[PDB]
This record gives structure tokens, sequence and C-alpha cells, in this order.
């Protein structure tokens, strides 16, 4: 099975630097062209660079937007691809996908997120969304977790250590009036189960290595 | 550069519809490096893009039979001959043979389904958040369709304007519905000040607008 595992992403200050890596496995790395593509909500998909074979004198190409600032390189002995990013700009922010070119099309990794911001990481407090009388329609209750003021993305939420999945809605983060992220996660359950089943949201914010488990209990 | 123009930017189609997505270049772009060998992709939210068609018209291994590509000269189309519920995604073309490589702006494909009225729930701010001096009020809209919905915050019957933010899930992979959060944020003070807290919901699936409310202090 073909795998491409990006690493090295994360939060960096404007004008600083970062080196991504891509650990390839499951094919003969040195036989294939390799590339980097990036993604943002604001510009879409943007090709970044490409490097070819040893027999091509390891020819490189770059989108104009990064030429002179980024360097693609490959270590055929370690099956690893690299992107060295210097003089980073706010506009370099996004998801960076490693890719391998199988002769007529690319296969893509799952990408790593690069945040170019003057902010320091910030881990969120977590508050309950208390199921209450009235706010619960026809035998079905709703309860949730509110994850306020964190930076950067992402945060993840599971319920009861992943044993509660059915009826879970975890919303996209919103960027607040402050430069910070907020996200809510909610779940619908049987009203009758509110006294007998305990409900806990498991919140993880890896950029700050915050890990919170918050009991949500009906108001009293 | 060899840039493709992808159209439309979005569309809603019912299960079973024929869907058609186009990428175009100019009579100039075509003289510069020929009729090119476009690939077509889809992307589910939070996932890497997946190959559907390579070299214009070759369905990729494992790709279901309803997907097909064709195209001549300037105009390339991706066709879905009978849309299925798992097919909501952003679809895009890739021009990956002529440097510099580029991508189409993409087509957001939504599944059209019967109207569904949201259920609605309201949550007061926790004790923990008041200790810290902010007060978040949250109104939930669950499992409704279409996406378009009006949520109005009313505090002591006074409509609020610019202190609300909404978040909306992607189309649900199980029933094609949306859910929606609206979060009204106010200082601990503004909150202790007033007493009745309400969000009023208006959706195509509701005969009349639904109001969920609470009074501060149980």
């Amino acid at each position: 099975e073909v795998q491409l595992v990006e690493s090295g992403g994360g939060l960096v200050q404007p004008g600083g630097s970062l080196r991504l890596s891509c650990a390839a496995s499951g094919f003969t790395f040195s036989n294939y062209w390799m590339s980097w593509v990036r993604q943002s909500p604001e510009k879409g998909l943007e090709w970044v660079s490409e490097i070819r074979l040893r027999s091509d004198n390891y020819a490189t190409h770059y989108a104009e937007s990064v030429k002179g600032r980024f360097t693609i390189s490959r270590d055929n002995s370690k099956n690893t691809l690299y992107l060295q990013m210097n003089s980073l700009r706010a506009e370099d922010t996004g998801i960076y996908y490693c890719r391998t070119y199988f002769y007529s099309f690319s296969y893509w990794g799952q990408g790593t997120l690069v945040t170019v911001s003057s902010a320091s990481t910030k881990g969120p407090s977590v508050f309950p969304l208390a199921p209450s009388s009235k706010a619960t329609s026809g035998g079905t209750a709703a309860l949730g977790c509110l994850v306020k003021d964190y930076f950067p993305e992402p945060v993840t939420v599971s319920w009861n250590s992943g044993a509660l999945t059915s009826g879970v809605h975890t919303f996209p983060a919103v960027l607040q009036s402050s430069g910070l992220y907020s996200l809510s996660s909610v779940v619908t359950v049987p009203s009758s189960s509110l006294g007998t089943q305990t409900y806990i949201c498991n919140v993880n914010h890896k950029p700050s290595n915050t890990k919170v488990d918050k009991r949500v209990e009906p108001k009293s | 550069e060899l840039q493709m123009t992808q159209s439309p930017s979005s569309l809603s189609a019912s299960v079973g519809d024929r869907v058609t997505i186009t990428c175009r270049s100019s009579q100039s772009l075509l003289h510069t490096y020929g009729s090119p060998y476009l690939n077509w992709y889809l992307q589910k939210p939070g996932q890497s893009p997946k190959l559907l068609i390579y070299k214009v018209s070759n369905r990729f291994s494992g790709v279901p039979s309803r997907f097909s590509g064709s195209g001549s000269g300037t105009d390339f189309t991706l066709t879905i001959s009978s849309l299925q519920p798992e097919d909501f995604a952003v679809y895009f073309c890739s021009q990956g043979t002529h440097l510099p490589y580029t991508f189409g702006g993409g087509t957001k494909v939504e599944i059209k389904r019967t109207v569904a009225a949201p259920s609605v729930f309201i949550f007061p701010p926790s004790d923990e958040q008041l200790k810290s001096g902010t007060a978040s009020v949250v109104c939930l809209l669950n499992n409704f369709y279409p996406r378009e919905a009006k949520v109005q915050w009313k505090v002591d019957n006074a409509l609020q304007s610019g202190n609300s933010q909404e978040s909306v899930t992607e189309q649900d992979s199980k029933d094609s519905t949306y859910s929606l959060s609206s979060t009204l944020t106010l200082s601990k003070a503004d909150y202790e000040k007033h007493k009745v807290y309400a969000c009023e919901v208006t959706h195509q699936g509701l005969s009349s607008p639904v109001t969920k409310s609470f009074n501060r202090g149980e």
C-alpha cells in the first residue's frame, strides 16, 4: 500500500522558516517524480513545486509565488521528500500535500497544516452545553461541549472516549472578533438516559497539547 | 500559464440526476501547448483529493461506473450519469502536464433532498464561563434542509444585531441534512443585566417561526 506521511508543519512566525518532510513507502520512491501542492480556502489548490529523477539531474520547478524562497529536495535512500520554506508569508498558510507522480496522475498524502501567524499557540477552556428541560424536543435531548478561544487549528472532540458516535455533530471552528478560534460539539440522546448515562466530551488540541475530559450533566 | 475555467462554482442536484461539470481554456491557451490531458478529482471535506479520471476520459481504477470524462480542444467535461448520496463533494480539474500546473476553481456539489425542518435547542452559559467574565449563549438547529435558515437572537424581546456567529456542518453523509450553531456572546455584565434569552428560527420547513427561550436563573 502506498503511503505518504507529511510532517514538520505547524505554527511559524511571519518571515521565519520551516522544513516539511514526506515519508514515502510501498513503492520504489526513486523511480517517480515527486511534488508538493497546497490548499487554502482563499486561493484553492495551488501547485507548489516538483522535483524529478536523478537521471534528470534532479530537475526542480516552482510556482512563481514561491520561487527563490522554497527548495524541494529528495533523499532516495530514505524515501523522503522535503520542502524547505524560508521567508514565509501570511499567504503561505495552508495545507501542504506531498505527492508522487505515477506516470499519468498523482497520488496524494493527507497533508499537513502550516500556519503563518504572529500568534502564539493557545489552548482552550471547555464549557458544558447543559441539557435542560424544555430545550429537548420529543423524548430527545441535546447536550454538548463548547471549546472557546484557541489557536491554531485543529481541535478534536470525541464523546465518551469514542464510544458515543451516533448523533454527534462537531461544527467547524469560527474565527472570533478576537483573533481566536471557537468550536462547539453537540450530540442528541434519549431524554430518559440523562440520569443514568454520564456524558463526557474528550477535547484534544494538539498544537498546545491540551487534553480535557469534561463531564456534561443536566442542570441542577 | 495554462489556466482552466471551471464551471459552475456550485450546484444542487437530486439523487439520480445527471450532473455535468466543465473546464475550459481559450483558443489561445490551446495553440500554446495543444489540447491537454486533464485529470478530474473529487475531495470530501478534511480528506485528500481522490482521482476520478485521468487523461480526459480514462476512469481510474476502483472508481464507480457512473463517473465519466470527455472533452475536445478547449472544453472538458466530467459527467455523473446518476448522482448518488455519497457524491456530495468539491470536484475539480487538474492541469498537471504543462508547467506551471494549475487547478480548476472547483464545483461544490450538494445533494438535493426533501425539505426538513430543524429541531431547536438552546443552552445557557455555564457557571464556569461566567466566572471568567464572558457569556456564550448557544442555539442549535439540528438536521434540516435546505441550508438557508434565519436565526434571530432576542434579549428581553430586543432583537440583537452584530453579536452573533453561526457555524454550519457540511451536508450529513447519512441523511443529507445540515445542522447549525449560532452563538451569541456577551460580557458577564450584559448577561446579568438582562433576563429573557431567546433565539427565533425561521426555515422553509416550519409553518411559523419557532422560538426557544430561557430566563436567567433556572
